[PDB]
């Protein structure tokens, strides 16, 4: 039995559109210590990986590892209800056949309760990093967000290059 | 040494060469890069684009290259993650 409060809908919202423009379902690990959830494109050039611990929700409890897989874009749907400043809260039961989804903010006036009915999907799950890679680099996003728009225009085709 | 980002298209071709640096008034704009081996690969401009999504999540983004895997580019949450593994081109 499941309950996850974010402190602010505008976070799931982010981490989703990491998975939507990129993949179509994906389930949703839920263990005591937080939610795991991986997905791999069709052309299986691509895997998404997320981990979020108990440290980044407000309030979190699963006494109760439950997989509940979703259509992605059925889900961004409910987050469009989202005002990203609103208190977030996820409910699932034993064997859900539904994830409940629970809005709230400043006033008591406003809380909207929504409901996406869950799928079956065959977790073929993936660990595929390696201990040693050649070169490890970090720098702003913000910065590589720019390179990437940027050499996009130009090709189809960017080549990393490091020496 | 040197990162360098080079699209070489139809139309032309652009370069992006950047340099590690350890910054003062903002150690979160530096540029850090450990190099055990050089590399040179190429990546689908499509995915890349997907990957900056993950943008509006954090402020910095770490890369890990490989020749012999999929390249990792990740976006650390407080108390978590946000992975993505991109196989790079053959040819």
């Amino acid at each position: 039995m499941l309950e996850a409060k974010f402190e602010e809908a505008s976070l799931f919202k982010r981490i989703i559109d990491g998975f939507k423009d990129c993949v179509q379902l994906v389930n949703f690990q839920c263990k005591e210590d937080g939610i795991i959830a991986q997905a791999v494109d069709d052309s299986r050039v691509l895997l998404v990986s997320l981990e979020i611990g108990v440290e980044a929700f407000q309030e979190y409890r699963c006494d109760h590892p439950v997989t509940l897989g979703m259509d992605l874009t059925s889900l961004s749907k409910i987050l469009r209800c989202g005002n990203n400043t609103d208190t977030l809260t996820l409910i699932a039961d034993n064997t859900p056949d539904s994830i409940i989804l629970l809005f709230e903010d400043t006033k008591k006036d406003r809380i909207a309760e929504y409901s996406l009915k869950l799928m079956d999907i065959d977790a073929d799950f993936l660990k595929i990093e390696e201990l040693q890679y050649d070169s490890t680099l970090s720098l702003p996003s913000s910065e590589f967000s720019k390179i990437v728009r940027d050499l996009s225009q130009l090709s189809d085709s960017i080549n990393i290059m490091i020496t | 040494e040197t990162i360098k980002f080079v699209a070489d298209g139809d139309i032309g071709s652009g370069s992006v060469i950047i340099k590690p640096f350890v910054d003062m008034e903002h150690p979160e704009t530096s540029i850090k890069l450990e190099m055990d081996q050089p590399v040179d690969l190429t990546f689908g401009a499509k995915y890349l684009l997907d990957i900056i999504k993950g943008s509006s999540l954090s402020d910095r983004v770490g890369i890990r290259l490989s020749s012999e895997a999929p390249a990792l580019f990740q976006f650390d949450l407080k108390s978590g993650f946000l992975q993505f593994f991109l196989a790079p081109k053959f040819n």
